[PDB]
């Protein structure tokens, strides 16, 4: 139900533009929530939670 | 790095 993938690393900088976006320089490590939507992610990182682009990262 | 498209992004 909460997708495959549970670690991944962020591959680009995404910068979040809304309150509900998880932002993250290239490198980091995210804590993926949510891996089933094909599109945008749910992650935890530095205790925020937040969408992201799937294709931003890499499990 | 690839194009965004926030109008698929899901509620949170």
């Amino acid at each position: 139900p909460l997708g495959s993938v549970r670690w991944a690393r962020a591959l680009y900088d995404f910068e979040a533009l809304e309150e509900d976006e998880l932002g993250f320089r290239s490198g980091e490590v995210v804590e993926v929530l949510d891996s089933s939507n094909p599109s945008w992610w749910t992650g935890r990182l530095h205790n925020k939670l937040g969408l992201f682009p799937a294709n931003y990262v890499a499990p | 790095a690839p194009s965004i498209d926030r109008s698929t992004k899901p509620p949170l």
